[PDB]
């Protein structure tokens, strides 16, 4: 199943305010009008996690959880863990042997995602659509954000980053956890020269990716919106 | 002649210094990186990172027990007044000739084998003797290194396989450190440490020992946010930063807004005022 | 348009101008008073050069 | 001895002696092993700390 990324996956890509300012930036997004892959889950396979990921998600009861990024998801291989246990936001990053098919019971019951751990190098603790993006640069991972009401929307979100982790792993596949007794979307991202508009608040409002089309190619020549 | 002419400048000089710095007190532990007990092998060196402290790394400088510290990017003596995101703290030990290898453009078994530095390296690589510590009689070989393998490595990349290296002909891709004390100076173990600084506009967790200082707005001063240096005028702004970012910037990417580091409000920064000066002179 | 055009070639020269400011032309970094606050002099020369 | 050289820093130059970046001169060195280093030890020669 497929669907199209209309207007998804444009973060911040600087830490830097600008205001009212066409600011053009390279650097790896999700293309506009990209092709989305679509799960339903009424399926968790191990997907690549090449050069990042748009992963969308809608879902109405917080039942989307967690997500595992290995090399081969094995105990000897390296393993990242966003674990959010709807209590308190964990992540590690330790060396797991994996259940196949893991899972939270819940008034809670199970906790059944894992099986064990060798050695490991980090541990950190804490009607709507949520989209987040994650990449991984020179061993530093940065995760995007975004949290909007609607009951995908050609509408323009901007996305912020939240955390940086130096994991240092050399990720090229990834999962995601889902808790038994939920649509999620995986784009892949690549490099691709916005031009994005921040309004006078300074929120990236509208974008351009300067590959997609003539027109859009134009627009990105002369630093402009309106031709 | 009588005229009109465009003599000088007028720049309103500034009239004191601020220096606006988190105030944290931990003083981060380089001692267990320099009287790290063991360092691993150099092909699987040491990382650790290195936030939320205040380092005085002159202390570290003067300390004269370095045989080679030499910095990139970046001044030992200037860089006690910078404010850091992340030092990222790299060690291990490699032999003697072989130190010079470790810096950008350099090539050879370490380098293209086990720990290569970008050519924009913006760190500082240190080096010092182990004849006492690494070098026991008959033999220590305990260190290890990476001989064979398929292809040259990306900037800090870890490599810890042990596959039996293919050259056709199986060999084990690792050798290891036959070290006596007895050996000359070329043949003498090396302690070896590289700081890499993660420069970013992320808010600063390491930092210079630096007194901040208190903050006045309005008046034109020469202020310093986390090291970053600069004159103007601070005033109070509606720039609605989001928690996230620190330094606002301007069209010519000169910082135009700044987040204070101790209280997290903005401040908008104008350039001191200035102007031309024309002398208006019936002729002479 | 012709009155028109004079002002933005003008205004458009400028703001290349002032844009020529955020560029590192071979420097480590486009801002001065950055590589003021991290070289000595004998390094900073070149890349100020 | 590399340490005497405009742009050098360390014990004997920011302590005891420095050249200035536009130095226009000669620097030389050799060996005193037979003259300057007796046993037991030869004191006589002191820096700045
Ligand atoms: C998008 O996916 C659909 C599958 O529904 C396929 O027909 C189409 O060729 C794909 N287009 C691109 C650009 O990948
Ligand atoms: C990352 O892991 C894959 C195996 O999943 C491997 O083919 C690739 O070479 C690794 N990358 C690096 C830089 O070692
Ligand atoms: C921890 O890593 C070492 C390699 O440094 C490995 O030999 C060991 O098996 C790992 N720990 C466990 C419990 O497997
Ligand atoms: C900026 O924020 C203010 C209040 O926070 C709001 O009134 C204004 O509409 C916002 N600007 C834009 C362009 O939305
Ligand atoms: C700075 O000190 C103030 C108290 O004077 C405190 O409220 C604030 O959290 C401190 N900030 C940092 C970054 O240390
Ligand atoms: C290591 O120990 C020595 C004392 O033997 C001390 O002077 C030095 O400061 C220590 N290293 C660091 C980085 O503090």
């Amino acid at each position: 199943a497929y669907t199209n990324s209309f207007t998804r996956g444009v973060y911040y890509p600087d830490k830097v305010f600008r205001s009212s300012v066409l600011h053009s930036t390279q650097d790896l997004f999700l293309p506009f009008f990209s092709n989305v892959t679509w799960f339903h889950a009424i399926d968790n396979p191990v997907l690549p996690f090449n050069d990042g990921v748009y992963f969308a998600s809608t879902e109405k009861s917080n039942i989307i959880r967690g997500w595992i990024f290995g090399t081969t998801l094995d105990s000897k291989t390296q393993s990242l863990l966003i674990v959010n246990n709807a209590t308190n936001v964990v992540i590690k990053v330790c060396e797991f042997q994996f259940c196949n098919d893991p899972f939270l019971g819940v008034m809670e019951s199970e906790f059944r995602v894992y099986s064990s751990a060798n050695n490991c190098t980090f541990e950190y603790v804490s009607k709507n659509l949520r989209e987040f993006v994650f990449k991984n640069i020179d061993g530093y991972f940065k995760i995007y954000s975004k949290h909007t009401p609607i009951n995908l929307p050609q509408g323009f979100s901007a996305l912020e980053p939240l955390v940086d982790l130096p994991i240092g792993i050399n990720i090229t596949r990834f999962q995601t956890l889902l808790a038994l007794h939920a649509a999620y979307y995986v784009g892949y991202l690549q490099p691709r020269t916005f031009l994005l508009k921040y309004n006078e608040n300074g929120t990236i409002t509208d974008a351009v990716d300067c590959a997609l089309d003539p027109l859009s190619e134009t627009k990105c020549t002369l630093k402009s919106f309106t031709v | 002649e009588k005229g009109i002419y465009q003599t000088s400048n007028f720049r309103v000089q500034p009239t004191e210094s601020i220096v606006r710095f988190p105030n944290i007190t931990n003083l981060c532990p380089f001692g267990e990186v320099f009287n790290a007990t063991r360092f691993a092998s150099v092909y699987a060196w040491n990382r650790k990172r290195i936030s939320n402290c205040v380092a005085d790394y002159s202390v570290l400088y003067n300390s004269a027990s370095f045989s080679t510290f030499k910095c990139y990017g970046v001044s030992p003596t200037k860089l006690n007044d910078l404010c850091f995101t992340n030092v990222y703290a790299d060690s291990f030990v490699i032999r003697g000739d072989e130190v010079r290898q470790i810096a950008p453009g350099q090539t050879g078994k370490i380098a293209d084998y086990n720990y290569k530095l970008p050519d924009d390296f913006t760190g500082c690589v240190i080096a010092w003797n182990s004849n006492n510590l690494d070098s026991k009689v008959g033999g220590n070989y305990n260190y290890l290194y990476r001989l064979f393998r398929k292809s040259n490595l990306k900037p800090f990349e870890r490599d810890i396989s042990t596959e039996i290296y293919q050259a056709g002909n199986c060999y084990f891709p690792l050798q290891s450190y036959g070290f006596q004390p007895t050996n000359g100076v070329g043949y003498q173990p090396y302690r070896v440490v590289v700081l890499s600084f993660e420069l970013l506009h992320a808010p600063a967790t390491v930092c210079g020992p630096k007194k901040s200082t208190n903050l006045v707005k309005n008046k034109c001063v020469n202020f310093n946010f986390n090291g970053l240096t600069g004159t103007g005028v601070l005033t109070e702004s509606n720039k609605k930063f989001l928690p996230f970012q620190q330094f606002g910037r301007d069209i010519a990417d000169t910082t135009d807004a700044v987040r204070d580091p101790q209280t997290l409000e903005i401040l908008d920064i104008t350039p001191c005022s200035f102007g031309g000066v024309s002398v208006i002179t019936p002729g002479t | 348009g012709k009155l028109q055009d004079v002002v933005n070639q003008n205004a458009q020269a400028l703001n290349t101008l002032v844009k020529q400011l955020s560029s590192n032309f071979g420097a480590i970094s486009s801002v001065l008073n950055d590589i003021l606050s991290r070289l000595d002099p004998p390094e900073a020369e070149v890349q100020i050069d």
